[PDB]
């Protein structure tokens, strides 16, 4: 939440989805009932399904229940380099969330920085591989352990979006973690290797193919892709999209985002380690490069 | 009493109040003051931490806040005087034990 | 088109090798302009005074 | 003592922009000369008098040495 | 983990240097420890190139530090580049002092004693490095200041000409001042470095006097692009002396070459040593004269224990600020006196500046401090 608000700061996606308590104690019936007609409307609307059924049924059942719906354009949000700090030495752990200027949902590139946000990945201390995990984040983050928790995200917004990573560790672990994972946006952006591609490329392959098991989230996959792309976008499709990254892609991609590129840094717990935000900041550079 | 006069001139030349500072807060850490502040309860901690944040927050930028923002000589509370009173009339007892 | 300084991120700034080379181009371009520029100031400031100046009468 | 081993503190948030968001001058002279103006007259009467009482005693003392050294009408 | 933290030389420059905490609010008055390195790293540059080319010989002294000017490549530039990076180094050194004083930093007792170690060394180095040239206010200044020791009972005579390596300042005496002058700076850069050693154990005061722990900035970038300003405008001070008035902080009399019958009309060492040369004066007595320069300096190592405020900075302490103001002021009327003939007025002036050095520091400053408590019902 802290992320947003200080990302896309002055814009709607600096807010938060269930708003200040000041609202939720004042919204009448009125407001809820006005937004409702305003929005929910059958162009802004998807009805989607899967399971036993045949299409042309769920068409006709369409037309007899939902016929009376009825038939607000999106301005794009300004993304800012900016901290926000919280800082309660009260509670255990430190969380940490980063993050650049992502391409949004349309964005062909998205593909790309998958593949390489599942190169580096992601972690946990429960996670069976230790030292011989293949992300050198992991790794590294579990042999000395720097952490407790981390995780590459992607999050994708109509025009905009989040690209970076959360991870949630010792007091004392802040300015070594994100040394090594800023590290790592370096290493993809200057020097990626076609193995290592190739790993991320059969990770997301594998992602995407057995995330859609079963019918909720075939059903959801459906009903979304239909308002952010404008179809569904076959396995075949993402296939080919996922064949044609190769190393000297993920660089190039990686570089347009990441590299010398100013971030969005949300820390809360005892942050007193967390990177002063010009540190982190010339961490998105390699003097060799 | 009488010397009220030079006090509440002094308090404002002094000037620790431009920057929301009490009186206590502006005291030398010797070893006698960090007793009695790691005595303190966790509100009265938290604010002196807060208070001390921002003044040297705008000492950084050599300014001060605005004049309804300074501390009223009335309004500065001794909120460190019952913890160190006690820490000094400690030490001060193991001292005479001492001899 | 995007705009100047832009540009010189983009072809100049952006590589930090290139950033490099930059740097070693321009102080060559930077000391010999430099140098002959004030050199200049100094001598019209200086106008007849000197050595350069009068060497001609004994040659 | 390293960052994180510092002191305690707690429910205090900071925030802030990075310096390519942002201009190295904002408001340069429309706050900066008001600012300077009220710092010089804070500290002018603790600074100034000393200084004042310096040029004093040295311009008296420098032609009273002058003064001394002409020869007196007798 | 990173290569900066591990690698035991790194390590060392990784939390001295880039990683340290420092407040965030620290103000000009903080630059001057790195410009007082850069001076004393200066110092030896120049001065190393400069003995390269000079000789502690007597008849060829003189001689060798003018052919350095005239004949040597850039000797010139290197030579009055040392001599005001001299004086820049003191202006550097009481600016630095004056910070210590006013914002109650000589409370890092360990820190300031050893501070107190260097300037006495730093000034060991001046006086004999002034000597070097073998000019009149060279030879003049160190025969009076050197004599002075004679004032001691029973030592004070044979001390002096151990000194000297001869009865007077001489042949042994130039060629020893040569080689101390040389080794000085040097122990100075040992005694520098352990210095900060003390001070990265606390960490560095702030101009509110009130700890900073609460909000340290690294100092990297922050304070490692101030101290590059500051050592540019430090160049610009110094390279204004040099290119534009090289003569100004010296004395004219140092051009003619050391005459030992032939006495220069008003003998007196370098501006820095001014005011505790008019101190000297004040006393009637030689050998309570030489007990007063001496304490003059000395009594920096007394401030920590005539501290009586229960507020460590003077910022927030009025009544302290003017006498603080006073004492510089004081000091500037000392240096202003150190430098006139021993004559009415400067005779008065000067008893009563010194008077009022030592009462500002060991009666009234005190005072002022005990005033401001009771004022604050402390
Ligand atoms: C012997 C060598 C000594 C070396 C000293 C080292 C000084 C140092 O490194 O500290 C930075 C120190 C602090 O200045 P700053 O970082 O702007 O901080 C202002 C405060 O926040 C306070 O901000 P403010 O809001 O009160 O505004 C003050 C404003 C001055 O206000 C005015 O507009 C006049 O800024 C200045 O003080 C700079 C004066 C330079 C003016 C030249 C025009 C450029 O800078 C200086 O003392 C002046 C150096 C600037 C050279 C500019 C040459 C062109
Ligand atoms: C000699 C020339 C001195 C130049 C001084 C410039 C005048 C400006 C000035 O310094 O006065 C203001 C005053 C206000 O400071 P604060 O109370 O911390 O800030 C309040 C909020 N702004 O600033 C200072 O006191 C400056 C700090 C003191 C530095 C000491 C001056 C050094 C030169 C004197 C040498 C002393 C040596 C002793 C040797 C024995
Ligand atoms: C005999 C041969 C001698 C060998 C010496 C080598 C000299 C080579 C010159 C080239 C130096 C340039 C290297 C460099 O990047 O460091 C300069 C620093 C930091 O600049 P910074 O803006 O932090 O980095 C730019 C990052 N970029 C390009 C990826 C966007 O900027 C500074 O702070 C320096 C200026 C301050 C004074
Ligand atoms: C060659 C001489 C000296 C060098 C190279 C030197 C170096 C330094 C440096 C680099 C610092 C840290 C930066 C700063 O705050 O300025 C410092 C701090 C300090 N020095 Fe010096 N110093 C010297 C002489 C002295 C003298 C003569 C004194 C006192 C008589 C002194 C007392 C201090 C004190 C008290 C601090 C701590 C300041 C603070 O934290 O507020 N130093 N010194
Ligand atoms: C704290 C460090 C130093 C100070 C304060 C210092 C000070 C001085 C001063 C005031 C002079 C007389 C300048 C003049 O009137 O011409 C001088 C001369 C000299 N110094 Fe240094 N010096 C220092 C370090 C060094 C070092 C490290 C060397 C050699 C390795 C050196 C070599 C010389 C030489 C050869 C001269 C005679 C040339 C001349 O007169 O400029 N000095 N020094
Ligand atoms: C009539 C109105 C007078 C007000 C104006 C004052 C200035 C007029 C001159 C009057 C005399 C002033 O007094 C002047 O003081 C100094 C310093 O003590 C004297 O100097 C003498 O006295 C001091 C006393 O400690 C000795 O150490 C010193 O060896 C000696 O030279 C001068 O020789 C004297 O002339
Ligand atoms: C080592 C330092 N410590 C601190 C501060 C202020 C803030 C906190 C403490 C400093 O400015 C600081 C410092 C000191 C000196 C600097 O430049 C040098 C200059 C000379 C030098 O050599 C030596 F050893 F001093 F002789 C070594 C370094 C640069 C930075
Ligand atoms: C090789 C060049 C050496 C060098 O100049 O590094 C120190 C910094 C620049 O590096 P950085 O800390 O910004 O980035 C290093 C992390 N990649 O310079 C500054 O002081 C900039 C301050 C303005």
């Amino acid at each position: 939440n802290y992320l947003h608000a200080t990302a896309f700061q002055g814009t709607p996606l600096a807010q938060s989805v269930e708003g200040p308590s000041e609202n939720v104690r004042k919204l009448s019936r009125a407001d809820l009932t006005e937004y409702l007609s305003r929005h929910y409307k059958a162009p802004r609307m998807v009805l989607a399904a899967a399971g036993g059924l045949e299409h042309r049924q769920l068409l006709d059942l369409a037309q007899k229940h939902f016929s009376g719906l009825s038939g607000p354009t999106l301005s794009p949000c300004r993304f800012t380099g900016s901290q926000i700090c919280h800082r309660e030495d009260g509670l255990p752990l430190a969380h940490v969330a980063i993050a650049v200027e992502g391409p949004g949902w349309a964005h062909p590139d998205n593909v790309a920085l998958q593949v390489a946000n599942a190169i580096i990945g992601h972690y946990d201390c429960t996670y069976g591989g230790g030292a011989h995990l293949s992300s050198p984040l992991a790794s590294i983050a579990a042999t000395n352990k720097l952490c407790q928790s981390f995780q590459t995200f992607n999050i994708c917004y109509a025009d905009t979006g989040l690209l970076g990573a959360h991870f949630v560790c010792d007091h004392m672990s802040i300015d070594d973690m994100m040394f090594v994972l800023q590290g790592q946006w370096m290493r993809l952006c200057t020097s990626a290797t076609e193995s290592e591609v190739l790993r991320g490329k059969n990770l997301l392959r594998n992602a995407l193919v057995s995330h859609l098991d079963g019918t909720t989230p075939v059903c959801e996959d459906i009903g979304r892709s239909l308002l952010t792309y404008g179809r569904r976008i076959p396995l075949a499709e993402w296939e080919s999209r996922i064949a044609e990254v190769d190393a000297r892609v993920v660089r190039e991609v990686c570089s347009k985002y990441f590299y010398d590129q100013c971030p969005a840094v949300a820390g809360f717990g005892p942050i007193e380690q967390l990177p002063d935000y010009n540190r982190i900041r010339s961490g998105m550079f390699w003097l060799r490069f | 009493r009488w010397l009220e006069g030079i006090r509440k001139w002094y308090y404002n030349a002094a000037g620790f109040n431009k920057l929301g500072l009490m009186r206590d807060d502006t005291i030398h850490e010797n070893d006698d003051v960090k007793e009695a502040i790691r005595r303190l309860p966790e509100n009265l901690y938290n604010d002196r931490v807060f208070r001390i944040k921002r003044a040297l927050d705008l000492s950084m930028r050599q300014q001060i806040l605005p004049k309804e923002q300074w501390t009223k000589y009335e309004e500065d509370k001794s909120y460190l005087e019952p913890y160190l009173k006690e820490v000094i009339r400690e030490r001060k007892e193991r001292e005479e034990w001492a001899k | 088109a995007p705009t100047l300084t832009a540009r010189l991120y983009s072809l100049l700034f952006r590589r930090t090798s290139t950033f490099a080379l930059t740097i070693v181009v321009g102080a060559l371009f930077f000391e010999r302009a430099f140098d002959q520029g004030a050199d200049a100031i100094y001598e019209h400031i200086n106008e007849g005074k000197l050595w350069k100046h009068i060497k001609h009468k004994y040659e | 003592r390293q960052f994180g081993h510092l002191t305690r503190v707690r429910h205090v948030i900071t925030y802030s922009l990075s310096p390519f968001e942002q201009r190295a001058f904002p408001h340069y002279f429309s706050k900066g000369i008001p600012n300077v103006l009220r710092r010089t007259r804070a500290c002018i009467l603790r600074v100034a008098p000393p200084f004042v009482a310096f040029y004093l005693v040295y311009t008296w003392g420098t032609q009273e040495f002058e003064k001394s050294k002409r020869k007196n009408p007798a | 983990t990173n290569i900066r933290k591990s690698h035991p030389l790194m390590k060392i420059v990784n939390n001295a240097f880039i990683d340290l905490p420092a407040p965030s609010n620290i103000s000009s008055w903080w630059n001057f420890g790195s410009l007082l390195g850069i001076c004393l790293i200066l110092q030896i540059l120049t001065g190393l190139f400069l003995a390269m080319h000079y000789t502690s010989d007597t008849t060829t002294a003189f001689s060798s530090v003018t052919h350095i000017c005239r004949d040597v490549n850039y000797g010139w530039i290197i030579r009055y580049m040392h001599a005001n990076g001299a004086s820049m180094f003191f202006i550097c050194l009481y600016m630095h002092v004056g910070r210590g004083l006013y914002y109650g930093s000589y409370t890092f007792l360990e820190t300031w004693n050893i501070g107190v170690i260097l300037l006495l060394t730093v000034m060991a180095t001046a006086f004999m490095g002034y000597v070097l040239p073998w000019g009149q206010m060279s030879f003049w200044g160190a025969t009076v200041i050197t004599n002075l020791l004679s004032a001691i009972p029973y030592i004070g005579t044979n001390l002096v000409e151990w000194i000297w390596g001869g009865f007077s300042v001489d042949k042994a005496t130039l060629t020893r001042f040569f080689a101390f002058h040389f080794i000085l700076p040097f122990i100075i850069m040992a005694i520098a470095m352990v210095h900060l050693l003390f001070l990265h154990e606390t960490g560095s005061n702030n101009p509110t006097g009130i700890s900073s722990d609460v909000d340290k900035i690294p100092f990297h970038p922050y304070y490692t692009i101030k101290d590059i300003l500051g050592a540019l405008l430090l160049i610009l001070a110094l390279m204004l002396l040099v290119l534009f008035a090289p003569d100004l902080l010296g004395d004219p009399d140092n051009y003619t070459p050391a005459n030992p019958l032939n006495t220069p009309p008003h003998i007196k060492p370098e501006w820095y040593f001014l005011f505790a040369y008019a101190i000297l004066r004040s006393i009637p007595n030689k050998l309570g004269g030489v007990l007063a320069l001496a304490f003059s300096i000395l009594i920096l190592a007394l401030i920590p224990l005539l501290h009586t405020s229960k507020q460590r900075s003077m910022m927030f302490r009025p009544l302290s600020q003017c006498l603080f103001w006073a004492l510089v002021a004081d000091l500037l009327t000392l240096t202003w006196i150190g430098g006139q003939p021993v004559e009415h007025p400067y005779i008065t002036i000067g008893q009563l500046a010194s008077v009022l050095y030592f009462l500002l520091i060991l009666v009234l400053m005190p005072t002022a401090g005990t005033i401001e408590n009771k004022l604050l019902k402390w």
